[PDB]
């Protein structure tokens, strides 16, 4: 006969199971005296709301943004993650249990839209094994033609999942060339652009590349232009990143990664091979410079 | 509105103050149905801040609740206590003066 | 006699990759004798080699001997001493084919 | 009386006539010639994630009325005959059970050949309720 | 019923919108890549709580949230995603 | 006309012309024109209510 | 009857190790299948192959990314499958060996992440 | 002098008619949760080394 | 061990440490602010209760201001120094509902509003997209194209507005799918549009907005819902817009200027959004506390007093609905 | 995104910090020493 | 009898141990919720919050979303997943088509 786990023999291996019913320890029931009336075998669903199912007949309770009557005052976060009929009970009245009479009706699921019918999608398969840096990670999962931009030349949809990070360096892997266009006399008053593109140039110099000199270009307009930054990708499509009153280098240097990150997606969706991002010497200082911040703090 | 206003207002006229021929024997008053309690002010932190006390015939059973808890069981207990303040303010002697209003 | 803190070992990082060109790398291949280790630990950072190297079960760079025959050797800055045990995790002979195909060193 | 038992023997009579008011508007329709039961929208959101990164479930029932007179005239059906001869069993099997002896490997010291289908202490001792999608025992 | 070997491992807690995907090669833990790349057990406890008023705001995507046009109507914005209130 | 355009122009007025942000239009283009304080819709961060010097 | 085909062929991962018939028959030999990044495929593979029944007597989905199967030098030790021949009824052990790795972990960790 | 029950008056309002601190406010108030063992129900802010 | 209070309905055994994190220190409901608190807000903030004619507070709280009192402050403050191309476009704008109504007789004020700027700042897209916005709510499908055509002959390369009211043009004056498509190609042609989907999903999407949008004299779409809130005072001052109170929605007239001097001089700082900035923007641990005037009420402060104006003539006859 | 969150989190807490600091340090003698350096400082 | 005496406290009742994990209204927003966070939108759900249909109704921040491609894909791929691995994805089938009234419930049948 077939044999399988018992308690005799988790007790011949050597463990023995806690007693239920015949202890002379707490059986762990708080409701035996303090909770009144009918009772349901869920345990521990009235113990924060102090051990008792009293006033149950109110409405309204004290509550925070997110609870009870909040549903009739707008709240920019909840006006859009929460659902004006999911409101209940605030505080400890949490709905840990809820019974109600009547015919339950049960609205049917949403529906995909902007998918035609009779389309068969190509599915991605997600996996660990890939490492998250890369924009397949980012990539719809679900992917049907009537999603694929053909005007650019791409074989499958663009990501619809940008990375979550605040760029400090610039990555020159992905970029034909930078030209940076500065005026060469130096503005009267204190000029934040003209500061903001000169650091930008030089970060652009201290970039991550084997040699980012071959890609990076200062050009100086004695036509009073103002100081511009012109971006030419693999593809030749070109990228201006405007330089606005109160921008900074750090502000310049996130628009310009964001929009590799994308050129790149839309790079790989066309089909054109893109050289990985990988260990290198400026990762090696890098390290250096976060040992040093390590050990300072 | 805020509640003891409301309080006083409810009891004007239901102690029947509000009426010249108004007998302090003669129990006499309106009816007012108060609705909206739930929408009831405190101005401030006067919620967390203003407190309701009673004690039992036991030694210890005192209790010490806020506006907030009085509230989270039942709002109209909050509106009750209130008027029962509002009308033992001058009919507090007798039962029947303090309980027919 | 005085009770010192061992030195903070130099990173590897500069042996993987250096921004400056290093001349003379020196490695130190099973020196069982403390004295003499020492002794070579003094001389070559009077040299002023770029880089001294001890492998193969070379004596403990912190041994009472080699402290006694290096007089301060371990103290300065200038001449890196760095221990490759294959036994930790680093692979020696893949460390000194890397500064070689880096620094084109004969 | 008290103020609270005042209150009370006040308000359940016009707590019970509020309850009423609210039952016309159900027997509004009942009136129109079309009886329709109570529709109450079923429950999507009852499975969240707290502060701490803990699994919470919302447990809501709807009770049928119509399900209700239905057990109030009908029989139930015939016991299953394992559901009244089996007995209760008296203790609780761990989700978990900690094994400590496999005769898998050749050497039986040698941890690193444990096969991962047993299960370690730490599961023995922390899975005391079923996995985090799962809610029945 | 009997000891099965699903009940053996617990699983994350991670939310729908915080989740990467849904698939069986994804349900496991997120540094568990890393663990295994490193070939080394990470026994870090209690990583982050949510917040004490955790707020977000709507994220748009990755092309449209950079490349969204200036396109109005008679007091509206219009995005072929969202509407908006235009002053 | 494009003489009358380039002449009552202005060099910051012509660099955030066609500048649009993540936010959709940029705030001084939209509230650019007020009639009124009323009518602007104030919508500026806690975080950014503060202002240098 | 496909639902219940299928729910056993999945339960077969559920079932236990001790209870198992590795050693039902006398004779046994072993063989290499070869290294693999995702052992998940061969496993696949594995399954659906014509000679071996769909119902597995055991089935371990190796998954290296759970706390509990993580090749450490000192790994969790092996990942177990029982298959039956469909005509000899002959028996096939898959083990994936996830404690043969020779390599000791980074001494600190912060850096090996930042690299 | 005590006038009201504890939700209109409060406590320290009983030495209202002396002059000082008793007419402020106190900062720490004791009241609510568990009862002090020497019934301490408030406490006004530090005058130095002194604490009402 | 206590011998009375066990009503754990109202005295819970449970700990202070545990009610701590229970107790609503940042309350929302029920209120903290009467009614009577309102006008003082109000008044204090610095805002004046104009007839009807001229603004009211709609549905949203929002100030919408009348077309009619729109245009009549148009041409009250055409010659002024602060006067500019975004506040015709603005009044064009305003005037809209009233030229989708009645087209005969608002088109005339259109094209004086566009004479004043071609006179005063010339040829411009905003100017151009707002009168082409006109016509096409206007069923004007042929001065759409003239416009079209004028702003591709001074040079005003045609942006993705003015693809859009073609786009709005052909459809409401019922041009088919065809026509709507060929200005949307156009448009991708052009790069005016940027569009990251298959073309024939994207002008899906925007024809969808577009039948959501509707017009005016509509019956289904957004801009067919005529249902004004139509109050002098907005009947919550103490609404947010954001996430803490001090993000709220009705601020002071400083506060403003200081926002309008932002929006210039940190315009820079809206091109870039980080996970930083917004979780840096979480109140969770910003100062919510009770400041004097919670309990005393808002700073009384005189309101606009109008003791100078004409009396009505027409106190009578109600104000319509602006449009 | 995890360094920005922890980040955000330890400048709110700092913010917090402060906040509750300047209370802490609202003594009557420390207020005045405040005061003292503050009037030595303008003057 | 009721009891109403001084107790014994040999008996060492535990509810520390009888508290469930602790669970506020307000984070039940759609950044805690397990499964796809489905608005009711009166007759039919959703993905999206509900727009006023009222334009003058919308506030000066708010974002009226009619097409979100990351909450679209993701739900697409979870039930197209749930519908294509039923075995690999069963505990997830307790989101929709929920036990129905009548049967024995293990936590409500008394």
């Amino acid at each position: 006969p077939p044999k399988h786990y018992s308690v005799e023999s988790l007790r011949t291996v050597g463990l023995l199971p806690a007693q239920l019913a015949l202890s002379r320890k707490p059986r762990l029931r708080p409701h035996v005296g303090n909770l009144k009336g009918l009772v349901y075998p869920l345990p521990y669903y009235a113990m924060w709301r102090g051990n008792h199912n009293k006033y149950t007949y109110n409405k309204s309770t004290v509550c925070l943004w997110g609870e009870g009557d909040t549903r009739s005052m707008y709240h920019q976060h909840y006006a859009h993650a929460k659902c004006p009929t999911d409101y209940g009970r605030g505080g400890r009245e949490f709905e840990y249990l809820t019974v109600k009479r009547g015919k339950m009706l049960q609205k049917p699921l949403p529906r995909v839209q902007y998918v035609a019918e009779g389309s068969k999608p190509v599915w991605l398969f997600k996996s660990w094994h890939t490492p998250l840096s890369s924009p397949s990670m980012w990539e719809r999962e679900v992917q049907y033609a009537e999603h694929t931009p053909e005007h650019i030349g791409a074989k499958r949809p663009l990501a619809v999942v940008a990375p979550r990070t605040m760029h400090r360096y610039l990555f020159l892997m992905h970029m034909e060339k930078v030209t940076i266009t500065v005026s060469p006399l130096l503005f009267g008053y204190g000029h934040t652009i003209q500061k903001a593109v000169l650091d930008f140039y030089r970060r652009a110099i201290s970039a991550r590349s084997p040699f980012p000199k071959d890609k990076v270009f200062l050009f100086y307009a004695i036509d009073h232009i103002t100081p511009r930054i012109e971006v030419t990708w693999l593809d030749g499509t070109s990228y201006v990143p405007p330089v606005l009153e109160g921008a900074s280098s750090q502000d310049l240097i996130q628009m310009v990664m964001e929009e590799a990150w994308l050129a790149a997606d839309r790079m790989a969706a066309e089909g054109r091979v893109l050289n990985p991002l990988a260990i290198d010497d400026y990762k090696w200082d890098q390290l250096v410079v976060f040992k040093k911040v390590r050990d300072k703090e | 509105e805020q509640l003891p206003r409301v309080a006083a207002v409810a009891a004007q006229y239901i102690t029947g103050q509000h009426r010249p021929d108004f007998t302090p024997g003669m129990i006499t008053g309106d009816h007012v149905v108060i609705v909206n309690i739930k929408d009831v002010v405190m101005v401030g932190d006067q919620w967390i801040r203003v407190p309701i006390t009673w004690q039992t015939a036991y030694p210890g059973g005192k209790y010490r609740i806020r506006l907030t808890d009085m509230y989270e069981r039942d709002p109209c207990m909050l509106m009750w206590w209130f008027l029962k303040d509002e009308v033992n303010r001058h009919f507090v002697r007798k039962l029947k003066t303090r309980i027919a209003p | 006699i005085g009770d010192f803190d061992i030195p903070k070992p130099p990173p590897k990082e500069s042996l993987i990759a250096n921004k400056q060109r290093f001349d003379r790398v020196l490695v130190l291949d099973n020196v069982d004798d403390p004295g003499l280790l020492g002794t070579v630990l003094r001389t070559a950072a009077g040299f002023h080699y770029d880089a001294v190297i001890a492998t193969n079960h070379c004596a403990d760079l912190y041994d009472h001997r080699v402290i006694r025959a290096a007089r301060g050797a371990h103290f300065q800055k200038a001449v890196p001493i760095y221990t490759l045990k294959e036994e930790d995790g680093d692979n020696v002979y893949g460390m000194l084919n890397h500064i070689l195909q880096r620094n084109d060193l004969s | 009386d008290s103020f609270k038992e005042h209150y009370h023997r006040v308000h359940l009579p016009r707590r019970l006539a509020l309850q009423r008011y609210a039952r016309q508007q159900s027997l509004r329709n009942a009136a129109k010639g079309n009886v329709k039961a109570e529709e109450v929208p079923y429950k999507y959101n009852r499975w969240w994630v707290n502060e701490e990164h803990e699994f919470v479930h919302q447990y809501a029932f709807v009770e049928d009325p119509e399900v209700t007179k239905a057990k109030r005239e009908t029989l139930p059906p015939v016991t299953r005959e394992n559901i009244w001869k089996e007995p209760q069993q008296t203790f609780f099997l761990p989700f978990a059970p900690y094994v400590r002896v496999v005769d898998y490997p050749k050497d039986p010291d040698a941890k690193f050949l444990k096969p991962v289908n047993i299960p370690r202490w730490k599961d023995y001792m922390q899975r005391t309720k079923p996995v985090i999608p799962r809610t029945w025992y | 019923l009997s000891v099965r070997t699903e009940d053996f491992f617990s699983k994350e807690a991670i939310s729908h919108a915080r989740r990467v995907s849904w698939a069986p090669h994804t349900t496991e833990k997120k540094q568990g890549a890393f663990a295994k790349l490193a070939r080394s057990n990470f026994g870090d406890p209690l990583p982050s709580s949510f917040a004490q008023e955790p707020y977000f705001e709507e994220e748009i995507e990755a092309h449209r949230k950079h490349h969204r046009p200036d396109v109005y109507i008679y007091k509206y914005n219009v995005s072929p995603t969202h509407f908006s209130l235009r002053e | 006309q494009r003489q009358i355009a380039e002449y009552t122009t202005d060099p910051p007025e012509r660099i955030m012309a066609g500048v649009t942000g993540e936010k959709g239009p940029l705030r001084a283009r939209v509230s650019g024109a007020r009639l009124g304080l009323q009518r602007t819709p104030a919508r500026i961060p806690w975080t950014m209510q503060g202002l240098h010097r | 009857e496909g639902d219940i085909l299928r729910y056993m062929a999945y339960d077969a991962r559920n079932a236990q190790f001790a209870f198992a018939p590795i050693r039902e028959f006398p004779n046994q030999q072993e063989f290499f299948l070869g290294e693999h990044d995702d052992p998940e495929k061969l496993m696949e593979h594995v399954d659906l192959c014509p000679l071996l029944f769909a119902i597995p007597h055991m089935r371990t989905v190796v998954d290296l990314h759970a706390e509990h199967m993580i090749p450490t030098i000192a790994g969790p030790g092996v990942a177990t499958s029982l298959y039956r021949c469909i005509y000899s009824k002959a028996l096939l052990f898959v083990q994936v060996h996830l404690s043969s790795e020779v390599k000791l972990p980074p001494q600190d960790p912060e850096a090996f992440k930042f690299m | 002098v005590q006038t009201g029950s504890p939700t209109h008056q409060r406590e320290y309002e009983r030495f209202h008619h002396l002059p000082g601190d008793v007419r402020t406010r106190p900062q720490f108030d004791f009241t609510f949760g568990e009862t002090r063992a020497d019934r301490v129900m408030f406490a006004w802010r530090k005058r130095g080394d002194l604490q009402l | 061990t206590r011998r009375g209070g066990k009503n754990l309905a109202w005295r819970p055994k449970m700990s202070e440490r545990t009610l701590e994190q229970f107790v609503p220190l940042h309350l929302a409901f029920p209120r903290r602010h009467p009614n009577s608190w309102q006008e003082r807000q109000f008044h204090l903030l610095g805002y004046v209760k104009w007839p009807k004619e001229i603004g009211f507070y709609n549905a949203g709280d929002n100030f919408e201001l009348t077309p009619q009192a729109a245009y009549r402050i148009y041409k009250q403050n055409c010659d002024e120094t602060f006067w500019t191309r975004l506040h015709n476009e603005k009044t064009i704008i305003h005037l809209l509902p009233l030229v989708e109504q009645d087209p005969g007789t608002n088109m005339v004020l259109v094209d004086d509003i566009f004479r004043h700027h071609l006179k005063r700042f010339g040829a411009d897209h905003y100017i151009y997209n707002a009168v082409m916005q006109a016509a096409a709510f206007a069923k004007d499908f042929p001065r759409c194209e003239q416009l079209l055509a004028e702003m591709r002959g001074l040079g005003l390369e045609p942006n993705a507005q003015s693809y859009v009211n073609m786009m709005l043009g052909a459809r409401l004056t019922g041009k088919p799918r065809d026509q709507a498509e060929a200005f949307f190609r156009e448009g991708i042609k052009t790069g005016a549009i940027s569009a990251v989907m298959r073309l024939d999903t994207e002008f899906q999407m925007w024809m969808n907005q577009l039948e959501r949008l509707g017009s005016f004299k509509a019956k289904v779409g957004y801009l067919s819902v005529n249902e004004e809130g139509a109050s002098p005072m907005p009947r919550d001052m103490w609404a947010l817009w954001g996430w803490h109170r001090t993000e709220a929605k009705f601020i002071s007239r400083k506060q403003m200027i200081s926002e309008q001097v932002q929006n210039r001089v940190r315009s820079g700082k809206e091109l870039v959004g980080t996970v930083y900035q917004k979780a840096r923007r979480q109140p969770w641990a910003k100062y919510n506390g009770m400041f004097p005037y919670d309990y005393n009420g808002p700073a009384r402060r005189p309101a606009a007093s109008f003791v100078d104006a004409p009396t009505p003539t027409h106190n009578a006859e109600v104000c319509g609905t602006a449009y | 995104e995890e360094e920005q969150v922890e980040k955000a989190r330890l400048d709110n807490e700092l913010m917090r910090w402060r906040r509750l600091q300047r209370a802490q340090g609202s003594d009557y003698d420390h207020w005045m020493e405040a005061e003292t350096r503050r009037i030595q400082e303008m003057a | 009898r009721s009891g109403s005496g001084p107790g014994d406290k040999r008996i060492r009742t535990d509810w520390y141990r009888c508290y469930p994990s602790l669970m506020r209204e307000k984070d039940r927003d759609m950044y805690h919720c397990y499964y796809p966070y489905l608005f009711d939108h009166g007759d039919k759900m959703s993905l999206y919050p509900k727009i006023p249909e009222n334009p003058r109704e919308w506030q000066p921040e708010q974002l009226q979303t009619t097409y979100d491609a990351i909450r679209e894909d993701k739900y697409d791929a979870f039930i197209r997943l749930r519908e294509k691995f039923p075995e690999l994805y069963q505990d997830t089938r307790a989101w929709d088509n929920p036990p129905p009234f009548g049967e024995f419930n293990m936590f409500y049948s008394v």
